[PDB]
């Protein structure tokens, strides 16, 4: 089935998923570190595919960018 | 057996610029006291310093904001050199409200009493338009050394400041001859200070010798 | 196949350290071996450090 980009992840914490949003999308301005999680997708088997910050590369959330194919229902985020 | 210092004159010569003078000393002391206490002088003295900001309506500081002349990375830089005096308590939160054209200096931040801003005409930013305002909570604590934000152990938009707590800028120090009342063996150590302004230069002084009279003990009873 | 793509740009500040590599306009290049405190590097006779 299509991967579902969305907060609802299985296997983490809730305080591993303060930093996003409804939609499951890094806010804005967050200071984010290895590991954390950027944008939550889960991919059918679900599977935990969402994408993490790689390690050691703390850094700030200065800009996201969605991108939707046509007939697709964009999210909130979006 | 031997002749101890007395601090003897202390010459202002600037708000942030002073020269402390300790006399008479022993051969050989002049220089033993004026490294001690450049080295303490340079790592140990504590001082006030800016550690956190909140701009209304900024994220992060890689971003600008309407009306302001300066990126919020340039403001964030400017604060850090903010030198400020806390009276009282080890941290202080200050308010800086300003709206109109003109520039966003220290002077505008609002009057606190147990804060003093050394350098009122210290930069902050830049207004550009007439409609454009700025507020800001600027978070100053006390502390000493070089504590950087990457270091420090929040919600969005609370933007951390790298803290320089040192207020002490550049220490010299000279050794001269100093006409005693009858010896000509005893010299006189004139310690040249700039600070940031933050620091009385005896008080600077007498907590150097201090932390070295502290650091000390354990060599004076040895075990 | 591409349903969404989502682009997230971090960014980060690299501070000195030991490691990085340093050069002039004139070949001279190297590595940094050591911070050294303020109070540690040479001094002039106005105690200006290097």
């Amino acid at each position: 089935g299509p991967e579902e980009i969305t907060a609802d992840i299985p296997n983490v914490g809730e305080a591993a998923l303060s930093k996003l949003d409804e939609s499951g999308i890094v806010y804005i301005g967050a200071e984010v570190t290895g590991g954390d999680i950027l944008v939550g997708k889960v991919t059918p088997k679900v599977k935990d595919s969402s994408l993490r910050v790689p390690n050691g590369v703390s850094g700030t959330v200065i800009d996201v960018q969605v991108f939707t194919r046509d007939g697709v229902e964009k999210d909130k985020r979006a | 057996e031997f002749l101890k210092p007395r601090l003897v004159d202390i010459e202002q010569v600037s708000s942030t610029h002073a020269k402390v003078t300790l006399e008479p000393l022993e051969r050989g002391f002049g220089h033993t006291l004026g490294n001690a206490l450049r080295r303490i002088l340079l790592s140990s003295m504590p001082g006030c310093a800016v550690t956190e900001v909140e701009i209304d309506g900024v994220l992060h500081e890689y971003s600008t904001k309407e009306g302001v002349q300066e990126d919020i990375l340039e403001i964030l830089l400017n604060l850090k050199g903010l030198a400020v005096r806390v009276q009282g308590k080890d941290e202080v939160i200050l308010t800086l409200n300003k709206s109109g054209i003109g520039p966003v200096t220290a002077a505008d931040i609002t009057h606190d009493g147990d804060v003093e801003i050394v350098k009122p005409q210290h930069v902050i930013c830049h207004l550009t338009d007439e409609n454009a305002s700025i507020s800001m909570r600027i978070k100053v604590q006390r502390g000493r050394g070089y504590v950087p934000a990457s270091t420090r152990i929040r919600p969005i938009g609370r933007l951390l400041v790298d803290a320089c707590y040192s207020p002490v800028e550049r220490i010299a120090y000279n050794v001269e001859a100093a006409r005693v009342e009858q010896r000509t063996d005893l010299d006189k150590l004139v310690i040249e200070m700039e600070t940031n302004g933050t620091i009385d230069p005896e008080e600077a002084i007498r907590r150097a010798a201090t932390i070295l009279a502290e650091q000390l003990e354990a060599f004076v009873d040895l075990r | 196949g591409v349903l969404k793509i989502v682009k997230v740009y971090l960014a980060v500040k690299r501070r000195i350290q030991p490691g990085d590599k340093m050069a002039g306009r004139h070949g001279n290049k190297g590595v940094i071996s050591k911070i050294n405190p303020i109070e540690d590097m040479p001094y002039d006779e106005n105690g200006t450090p290097v």
